[PDB]
C-alpha cells in the first residue's frame, strides 16, 4: 500500500 | 441573517472538528446541490474532498484489515472462518461502492460542468480518477476492468489539462502524478510506466524550482517527498 | 457446524479489528440476548464492554470538542454560530442518550440478573455506574440530578460487593475506585471525597502487593498509575 | 478531563 494524495 | 449555504459550510467545519465525516459529507453536498452557474470556492471544494477522503478512507482501512485476515485463514484451509470473513468483507465493499457512487454522481452532475479554471478542472477529474480507482482496488473480473478503464480515462483527461494549464510545481498536478503512477503500479501492475510517470513529474518540478521558485511551497515539497518515496521503493523492488 | 453464538462472537472480534464498533455492539448484543441461566464468559463480557466504550467514546470526544468551541463563541457574543454549534451538540447528545440507554437496558434485563460471581456482579454494576455517569456529564438541571443519583447508587452497590469479595489488587475493583473517585471529582465537584476514595484504594492495593503479591499484575499496576496520576494533580490543584 | 477505567 503506497503513498497517494 | 446568514444564508443556508453559509450555515452548511459552517456545520461542515464543525463536523470536521468533531470527526463526524459522514455528516460533513452531507453538509458539503447541500452546498454543491445549491449551485447555479458558479463553482465552489477553493475552501468548500477542499472541505468536500476532505469529507469524502475520510469516509472512504475508514472503509478502505477496514477492507485492508479484513482482507489480510482472510488471506491468512485461507492459508490454513479454515473455511468456516473464511466464509464469515467474506460476508463481513462483502458488507464493507457494499459501503465502498455506495460512497464512491455518491461522489461520482455529484462530480458528473454538478462539479465538472461548473469547473471554469484549470485548477478546478484538474481537481475534479483527478477526484473522478481517484474514486474509480478505489473501486478497482477490490473489484474482480469484468467489474475490475470497467473501473480501471474509467480510472485511466479520467486521469488522462486530468493530465492533458494539468500539463498544459498548471505549473509543474502545482500540488494538484503533483498529486495527480502521484496517484496516476500509483494506479499504474497497483492496479495495472505496470512498474515501468509508474516510474516513468512519477519520475517525470518529479523532474519537471525540480526544474521549475531550480529556475523560477514557486508559491505554495509548503504543500508541494511534501508531495514531492511522496513521489521520491514511492520511486525509491519501487526501484529497490525491481532490483531486489 | 458452529453455533450462532460462536459466529456472533467471531464477527465481534472481526468488527473490533476493522474498528467498526457499532456492529461489534450489535453482535455482542445478540450473544447477550441469547443467554438462558448462564452468564457471559470473561472474554465475551470484555468484548461487550470494549464495543460500548468505543461507541460512546467517540461521541464523548465529539461532545468535548463541540462544547469547547461553543464556550469560545459564547465568549465573543457570537450568537449565530452559538446557535449552530448547539444544534450540533444537541445531536451528539441524542446519540449519547441512545447508546447509554441500550447498554443500561441490557444490564438490568439480562446481564445483572445472570451475574453469579463477585467478579461479574462488580463488573456489571460498575458498568451501570459508568453509563449513568456519562449522562451526568452533559445533562443539566433535573436530568443531571437523576443521572448523578443513579450513578451513585450503582457504584456504591458495586463497592459493597467489591470490598467484600475481591482482592484490593483486582483490576475491576481498582477500576471501580478509579471511576468512583472521578465521579466525586467531576460530577459531584467534591475533591475531598474523591481523594479519600482514590488514595484508600491505592493504599490497600500497595498493602496487599507488599505482603501477598498478586496475580494479573500487568493490568493492576497500570490502573494504579492512573489512581496516582489523578491524585497528584487533584492535590496540586487544592494547593495551587 | 481525568483518567478513567
Amino acid at each position: 500500500y503506497f503513498s497517494s494524495n | 441573517a446568514p444564508t443556508a449555504r453559509e450555515e452548511n459550510v459552517y456545520m461542515a467545519k464543525l463536523a470536521e472538528q468533531a470527526e463526524r465525516y459522514e455528516e460533513m459529507v452531507e453538509f458539503m453536498e447541500k452546498v454543491s446541490n445549491s449551485l447555479g452557474s458558479e463553482e465552489l470556492t477553493v475552501e468548500e471544494r477542499n472541505l468536500l474532498s476532505v469529507a469524502y477522503k475520510n469516509v472512504i478512507g475508514a472503509r478502505r482501512a477496514s477492507w485492508r484489515i479484513i482482507s489480510s485476515i482472510e488471506q491468512k485463514e485461507e492459508s490454513r484451509g479454515n473455511e468456516e472462518h473464511v466464509n464469515s470473513i467474506r460476508e463481513y468483507r462483502s458488507k464493507i465493499e457494499n459501503e465502498l461502492s455506495k460512497i464512491c457512487d455518491g461522489i461520482l454522481k455529484l462530480l458528473d452532475a454538478k462539479l465538472i460542468p461548473s469547473a471554469a479554471s484549470g485548477d478546478s478542472k484538474v481537481f475534479y477529474l483527478k477526484m473522478k480518477g481517484d474514486y474509480h480507482r478505489y473501486l478497482a482496488e477490490f473489484k474482480t473480473g469484468a467489474e475490475r476492468k470497467e473501473a480501471a478503464e474509467s480510472t485511466l480515462t479520467a486521469y488522462k483527461a486530468a493530465q492533458d489539462i494539468a500539463t498544459t494549464e498548471l505549473a509543474p510545481t502545482h500540488p494538484i498536478r503533483l498529486g495527480l502524478a502521484l496517484n496516476f503512477s500509483v494506479f499504474y503500479y497497483e492496479i495495472l501492475n505496470s512498474p515501468d510506466r509508474a516510474c516513468n510517470l512519477a519520475k517525470q513529474a518529479f523532474d519537471e518540478a525540480i526544474a521549475e524550482l531550480d529556475t523560477l521558485g514557486e508559491e505554495s511551497y509548503k504543500d508541494s515539497t511534501l508531495i514531492m517527498q511522496l513521489l521520491r518515496d514511492n520511486l525509491t521503493l519501487w526501484t529497490s523492488d525491481m532490483q531486489d
